RNA sequence: GUUGACCUCGGAUCAGGUAGGAGGACCCGCUGAACUUAAGCAUAUCAAUAAGCGGAGGAAAAGAAACCAACAGGGAUUGCCCUAGUAACGGCGAGUGAAGCGGCAACAGCUCAAAUUUGAAAGCUGGCUUCGGCCCGCGUUGUAAUUUGGAGAGGAUGCUU
RNA sequence: AAAGCUCCUUCGACGAGUCGAGUAGUUUGGGAAUGCUGCUCAAAAUGGGAGGUAAAUUUCUUCUAAAGCUAAAUACCGGCC
């Protein structure tokens, strides 16, 4: 029972009177769900491979530098705001781990 | 196993370790033919998810395209039109270079199938795919019921008849509000907007 | 060219229409072909019924809301809820859709009973007939009456609401405070005030602290 | 050829009256198989691994 | 040094196989006009059409949702009636122009990649055979069983097929 | 040997020069751009696409793309009757 209708049409929570229920959750939906399958092999790639041009750019600048910069940077190169935002976000990681572990 | 850490790796395209291998290898080919025997694939995982086997049957081909923009073939400029298509430079191809790259090999290979291609390297003025064949004919294939269903006189050149995975995207082979003109065949549908039916009793 | 008072004409006829021009002088006999069709598949389906069950359904749209229709085939907790095995449903006429949901649970209890008194109907011959299993009919109520079209047998019994109802007096309700045409007014208006009302609220709080 | 004789050998004892695994011994052979050597050291069973160059 | 393997590339009138041409009314793609209409004409229209080129069948194509919706929610594809000369496009001129819902005909669902059989490549082409089987080869850079999101795997538990 | 049903602490692998963005040509009823193709840049894990007006912040609904198969209702007088 998640929301009560009030039964009349025009109005802030219009609809018809019913006994809505809750059910199971469907496999379906579980496609963006982390496993520690894919969180092992995804770790090791990234030492084995290195880094970008791209990023080594950013990730350069966004330490003693600017952050408006470093966002206006990867919008260019992603092409969307919100690629761009999440990628500098993950970056930011990679800095805190390095130095401050030591 | 293996095969999941090189789907992982490959699409790292720009690290120093991939980009290095990616260049070696474009100057070992273009100094083969342009189209040419592969012995086995160079991408065992990508080649692997398209259906290819290791069993007797299976051949790889590759070839090179040349990479550039449909330029409009008439003598020296002239038309002889109005002056809303007499443009010759800019124009575009309608098909896609991997769908031409699949056509030339079905000619070369006359006695196979096509089943799939996919992108192994580019360069200034060549793009390079690998193609997956399958023989018809062999014992080894009538007899077993995952693949036989080829063998039938239907399948037979559905390279040029647009029926492979490109050949689709070519098409507006997709449900929605946003493939309407083309979900069912462009030239389909225009058929029946444009006919005029009349019952026997109007 | 117009010359009098005239509706103005728009006739799409200047495409090459001679071309596609589809005349139908083959409807009565098409229908003779289709007749021939069904009973030949009557024939060699000989005890058993044409058609396949259907559920109960609502139609999707706000016109249309009231009325009811014949739907694709029952939910996976439909027939889990009538105690039949999902591989079982489809080899005894029954029609099975696995994407669809049940989200009230006024349709839920509708449809389970349309289909637990289909399965008291059933009669299920035996594979083998020298030897007999516990499902099977045990061949002493084989005999019986049987029905052939299933839709006409199981169709919606009724898609609307009855006209009109008869109630005693002193038994009719009183309406809304304000009244019915005011009730629609007061709640119009309030939705359209949702967002300004919030955050002027809101500011309030922030302001005295 | 020597499987053969093994699954000659477990017919015999099988018709007499004698179950398997009774006239056979665990194995200890050498893994093989890029896919299944892989997973053999994820689970940190593997000793020592050669690869060729 | 001798000798024996592996990978790549060739010869042969080696053993066994396969493609071309015809037809093209209907069907899947590429390429692509102008006459004409606007009382002139260049965007527009004729037209995503004629001619040209490639590939199949008795039908072809499509197809088991990265859909439609905003509801008390529908549920693979194709076709007929309606939606509708409607929303929308257009020297906003001449003109062009779909889709959702709704009724009916016919109805049917499924298999691959990503997991170690690892206490036993359990799989297959070919040759010879008296018909019981044997031999070389392909294959561990992965051939069978098992799983496909509707789930499933791994555990519990009693009946049934 | 193989198969079905009822429950659960826990696990639950899911397709990349792709999706998406900019620019150019063509096309559509698709209108700050419906589909297709060329070039440059080039992703992620509760992630991704869509919700018919461009942009930022916060919620909600619905499916699971980049691999594959399959009868019937439909067209046609070209071929044999």
């Amino acid at each position: 029972a998640p929301v009560e209708r009030t039964g009349l049409i025009r109005g802030l929570n219009k609809g018809h009177k019913t006994t809505r229920r809750v059910l199971k959750e469907r496999p379906s939906r579980r496609k963006g769900a982390q496993s520690k399958r894919t969180q092992f092999v995804r770790s090791l790639i990234r030492e084995v491979a290195g880094l970008a041009p791209y990023e080594r750019r950013v990730i350069e600048l966004l330490r003693n530098g600017k952050d408006k910069r470093a966002r206006k940077f990867s919008k260019k190169k992603l092409g969307t705001f919100g690629r761009a935002k999440r990628k500098c976000e993950e970056l930011q990681r990679i800095i805190a781990e390095s130095r401050r572990a030591h | 196993g293996a095969l999941k850490y090189l789907e992982e790796l490959s699409k790292k395209k720009q690290s120093d370790v991939v980009r290095f291998l990616l260049r070696v290898r474009c100057w070992e080919y273009r100094q083969l033919n342009v189209i040419h025997r592969a012995s086995r694939p160079s991408r065992p995982d990508k080649a692997r998810r398209l259906g290819y086997k290791a069993k007797q049957g299976y051949v790889i081909y590759r070839v090179r395209v040349r990479r550039g923009g449909r330029k409009r073939p008439v003598p020296k400029g002239a038309t002889y039109g109005k002056p809303t298509n007499q443009g010759v430079n800019q124009l575009k191809y309608q098909r896609s270079l991997r769908a031409t790259a699949e056509e030339r090999v079905g000619r070369r290979c006359s006695n196979l199938r096509v089943l799939n291609s996919y992108w192994v390297n580019q360069d200034s003025t060549y793009k390079y795919y690998e193609v997956i064949l399958v023989d018809p004919n062999h014992k080894a294939i009538r007899r077993d019921p995952r693949i036989n269903w080829i063998c039938n006189p239907v399948h037979k050149h559905r390279e040029c008849r647009g029926l492979t995975s490109t050949g689709k995207k070519s098409r507006g082979l997709n449900k929605g509000h946003r493939f309407n003109k083309t979900r069912a065949g462009r030239r389909k549908t225009w058929k029946r907007h444009n006919t005029l039916s009349l019952w026997r009793y109007r | 060219a117009i010359k009098h008072n005239q509706q103005i004409p728009n006739n799409h006829f200047r495409k090459h229409w001679q071309r596609r021009v589809r005349c139908h002088f083959d409807q009565p006999g098409k229908k003779v072909t289709r007749r021939l069709a069904r009973r030949a598949k009557a024939a060699a389906l000989a005890p058993r019924p044409v058609d396949k069950l259907r559920p109960i359904v609502r139609c999707p749209t706000v016109k249309y809301n009231r009325r009811t229709r014949l739907g694709r085939g029952f939910t996976l907790e439909e027939l889990k809820a009538a105690g039949i095995p999902r591989l079982l449903a489809p080899t005894i006429g029954i029609a099975v859709d696995h994407r669809r949901k049940n989200l009230s649970e006024e349709s839920l209890a509708a449809n389970v009973q349309r289909l637990k008194d289909y399965k008291a109907r059933l009669i299920l011959f035996p594979r083998k007939s020298n030897k007999p299993k516990k499902a099977d009919t045990p061949k002493d109520q084989q005999t019986a009456e049987t029905t052939t079209s299933l839709r006409t047998s199981f169709g919606v019994e009724q898609p609307l609401a009855p006209g009109f109802t008869e109630i005693s007096k002193s038994e009719i309700p009183a309406g809304i405070e304000g009244g019915a045409y005011r009730a629609l007014r007061k709640a119009r208006s309030d939705a359209r005030l949702v967002g300004v009302r919030e955050k002027r609220a809101k500011e309030k709080a922030e302001a005295e602290a | 050829q020597e499987k053969k004789e093994r699954l000659l050998r477990e017919a015999t004892a099988i018709k007499e009256g004698k179950k398997k695994e009774d006239v056979s011994k665990k194995p200890y052979t050498v893994k093989y198989g890029l896919n299944h050597v892989v997973g053999l050291i994820e689970n940190k069973k593997a000793s020592l691994v050669l690869i060729a160059n």
